[PDB]
RNA sequence: AAGGAACUCGGCAAAAUGACCCCGUAACUUCGGGAGAAGGGGUGCUCUGUUAGGGUGCAAGCCCGAGAGAGCCGCAGUGAAUAGGCCCAGGCGACUGUUUAGCAAAAACACAGGUCUCUGCGAAGCCGUAAGGCGAAGUAUAGGGGCUGACGCCUGCCCGGUG
RNA sequence: CGCAUUAGCUAGUUGGUGAGGUAACGGCUCACCAAGGCGACGAUGCGUAGCCGACCUGAGAGGGUGAUCGGCCACACUGGGACUGAGACACGGCCCAGACUCCUACGGGAGGCAGCAGUAGGGAAUCUUCCGCAAUGGACGAAAGUCUGACGGAGCAACGCCGCGUGAGUGAUGAAGGUUUUCGGAUCGUAAAGCUCUGUUGUUAGGGAAGAACAAGUGCCGUUCGAAUAGGGCGGUACCUUGACGGUACCUAACCAGAAAGCCACGGCUAACUACGUGCCAGCAGCCGCGGUAAUACGUAGGUGGCAAGCGUUGUCCGGAAUUAUUGGGCGUAAAGGGCUCGCAGGCGGUUUCUUAAGUCUGAUGUGAAAGCCCCCGGCUCAACCGGGGAGGGUCAUUGGAAACUGGGGAACUUGAGUGCAGAAGAGGAGAGUGGAAUUCCACGUGUAGCGGUGAAAUGCGUAGAGAUGUGGAGGAACACCAGUGGCGAAGGCGACUCUCUGGUCUGUAACUGACGCUGAGGAGCGAAAGCGUGGGGAGCGAACAGGAUUAGAUACCCUGGUAGUCCACGCCGUAAACGAUGAGUGCUAAGUGUUAGGGGGUUUCCGCCCCUUAGUGCUGCAGCUAACGCAUUAAGCACUCCGCCUGGGGAGUACGGUCGCAAGACUGAAACUCAAAGGAAUUGACGGGGGCCCGCACAAGCGGUGGAGCAUGUGGUUUAAUUCGAAGCAACGCG
RNA sequence: CCGAAGGUGGGACAGAUGAUUGGGGUGAAGUCGUAACAAGGUAGCCGUAUCGGAAGGUGCGGCUGG
């Protein structure tokens, strides 16, 4: 079943925000590794680590509550659901909360972020809003 | 619902019914059929001019003329102003206006029309009720 | 001739259809029917052909003869004969049957069905005084008697009187 | 593009060979064969409709429109045909048939305004029977020219848009007069008049453009032809010509504020208020709703407000409306989870890697005409408008790059799924057999006068011996205690016991497979109870029905009887408040706590305690959700997939149609009409023939009365000339 | 030969209209009851059968929305 694992990792991060958990184990496909690597390098996460194993692998996420009680990640969303896929041209790439959030957009040269795909001027799947 | 369910059944849009349907048709004489003309006003000949009453708490006697039209339909229209010319077999031009008080009546007799004379002794609301600018 | 049911108790009688092949066919329906519904078309002869196609024969030759084209005659081609008239609605009876030989063929009987009641088998009922039988070499899914009549939906109230 | 309440539609239809025919390919037409073709991705049928560039609305997505202008189409009184011609099956051509109008000497003829004007009719409703070919096209001509209702103009209509107007500066006697007033005034208000002044427009009178370039005719020059400087073609000049609009736009001078403002509203939404008349009447209204003698809501006046040669009403679009929700809604209780399953099609698809390039992105090329929207400039006195220049708009075609994702193809993996092994539990199902209470009935003994039943009784049963009691027998149906928010099943549902056959689950894995999975319209099945058919069965109960009570009535509740049914076999129905009023799957997201079936551990061989983990089942609870109640790891949280369903209440789950059914009915399912609510959850009260507590001459316990009689007194009716008026259950009536 | 129209015929769809009829809605303080809302005076409702002037009653099963 499970029907798409990208939306499920985004809700797993969102529920870990609302509970204010500090760690997440996610069963770690390769696009999940690139999503959590992007969210690491954009400062939404403290750090992300990989556990390469036999079953399917584990990716562990360390959610960042930088100050007093401040969810750096406020909300996540999945745009292209498996049943309405979303594809944006390069002159239609969405900039979110106008600049203050971001959109994980997997174009033809790598799973890119918003600004990266805008400056590389290619478009593809539009697969997460991250606020 | 889901997108596949929206693809194979769609969103069915809500039905529109006109508030005044007897204007919303017409008639040609030799084709013997009942065309959709969507017209603002219709002249017809009075079949019965009486007066009758509303239903509940509001209680004051209304005006009530019944008119058969040029498309063929008899509707009870209303004669708005104070004191009216009309008889039976009177030529009447009808606009669409709902009279909430008297039930079953959903048109006005245009005052100032073909035979419905402008009302008597009126200076405020001149164009409604038909009367000319009198003199000064 | 013309008219055509104006006859009449009533289309009684008479007329009309009436064969073979093809097309097409309603309401209703118990799904079977209705139905040969209805309403139409073609039917001769001649040459293409002892044919296309079959039956028999080892072959010859004999039968059977769809379909087409061409054409020919007639007012008329199942040229005579004799071989449905049809449709719409209603009452009753479901129906096929039976019936007053010799006035009444029915809406009457009968019917499949339903129901009630009797009867333990030497049944009950029946014939006969009785023997003797029928029932029946049958045994309550059986056998008599009353009633109602396919099928569909149902069959209300009264046990006071008479049984 | 609307309907499935249109599901089956084709037969020259679907192919073949051959021929004909056509400008051409072709069942386009014909012969001969084959049984094809379209189909829930919606055939066919019915209804509607010219399509588009564009136009209106909207933040946009969209929704509606298809006027003008421009492209393609189809039509020419209706149907058919051909002719000629390059091109027609021809608007102002032909032949035929039909209807209509006309002429006729009765034999026969003519006609087609859906060309520009106009007429009649239909209608709420849309124009001149005008001037010109001057300009731009067309046709013909060698040309001049001719024809041109195309086109240029002109006329009518506020029909729309746009622009300028009806004056301006100064002005307090706040004049007269209106309206209002606590009569002090406030207001119409610097608004009139006073003074000063303009002339756009009004009018009179002069002057007068661009739109004109030309064509043709001359003369040159260059040049090609030529037998040649004839002569003609081609190009450049260099002249002479040409206006319907029209003495029109336009410019200039003269004169006078003189000619020029109305419509709607004023309770809220919604800017704008008073007065007089009316008195639930007249009337207003889009809604809330006004008006029943103090109406800012009706009618009028004053005033104010909005706009402005317009204004208001109507009719339709779109918005508002997140009110069809893709953007952008929902389903526990407001409308809404199919009763539940098995599953076809469809949709969706765990992981690693190679490859492909259909989707996706990107580049180049073509193209999406002109006008239009948009940008930038220009010209009309500005504006509308015109003009120039550009942009925009395609899931568009060809072509070239990318390879993350979706998909395709191959190889790998084990978590999801499933098989294997091992146990465990269960009212899981179906068939047969058996039991023990009790109930009824039957026979006999005991024995005597009641039993039964009720709020009270009565009907019933009973001296022909009942009820009670003892024994025996018949027969049917349900299975006390166990028994439990316990178990199993998809749901319905399943409780004695035993066997026969049989379904599923849970737990422990590691042996295997390696994505085999989820969901599922339509289909197929199960599906409580009642009901139906056939055959049995009948103990209790019990519709219907009867008697007795109650009662104003009592077709009821109560009582006494009692039919079908309840039961069984098979077949049909196919419905429930079929409920968790909560679709299925999966993952994530604090705890505490019982319990059901398992597993493992820390001492003990145990009993047993603790810890740990599953799957199911309860309660309380954090975050989160919600309108609230509440849900909360068994979600109503946070998500993804798929299905079903909702779009105010009624009419109405109705009617019609269809399918299914023996029937009863089921399923599908509107519309006219009608309302401004229907509804959920919660709050305050009031009430209850609901619970609790309490109190008072309220009840009881007493004592005396009133109601009866006589009179006094007050009140209703009635008599009246008047029997004055007021009070009218408690709370009027020896009351004022 | 094809062939428009016309003719005959049997069906299909659609609109009127039709004695009569059946349910529906709305209406001047009409008649009969009081079924529901409270334990609504027999808890109510759902499905189904049956009966009854009528709301309704009764049976069976289910539900709490006691």
């Amino acid at each position: 079943v499970m029907t798409d694992p990208i939306a499920d990792m985004l809700t797993r991060i969102r529920n870990a925000n609302m509970v204010r958990h500090e760690k997440l184990e996610i069963p770690a496909s390769k696009l999940k590794r690139e999503i959590a690597e992007i969210l690491k390098r954009e400062g939404f996460i403290r750090d992300v680590e990989f556990v390469e194993d036999s079953k399917q692998g584990i990716i562990r996420v360390f959610l960042k509550y930088g100050q007093n009680n401040e969810r750096v990640i406020t909300g996540l969303k999945r745009i292209s659901k498996p049943g309405l896929r979303v594809y944006a041209k390069s002159n239609e790439v969405p900039r979110v909360l106008n600049g203050l959030g971001i959109a994980i957009i997997s174009t033809s040269q790598g799973v890119l972020t918003d600004k990266e795909a805008r400056a590389k001027q290619a478009g593809g799947e539009v697969l997460a809003y991250v606020w | 619902p889901t997108i596949n369910q929206l693809i194979r059944k769609g969103r069915v849009s809500k039905v529109e019914n006109s508030k005044s349907p007897a204007l919303n048709k017409g008639y040609n004489s030799f084709k013997k059929e009942h065309t959709n003309v969507s017209s603002p006003q219709k002249r017809g000949v009075c079949t019965r001019v009486g007066t009758m009453t509303p239903k509940k708490p509001n209680s004051a006697l209304r005006k009530y003329a019944r008119v058969r039209l040029t498309n063929g339909i008899e509707v009870t229209a209303y004669i708005p102003g104070i004191g009216h010319n009309l008889q039976e077999h009177s030529v009447v031009l009808i606009r669409g206006g709902r009279v909430k008080d008297l039930p079953g009546v959903r048109y006005h007799i245009v005052r100032g029309a073909l035979d419905t004379a402008g009302v008597e002794n009126r200076a405020q609301g001149r164009s409604k009720y038909g009367t000319k600018k009198p003199k000064a």
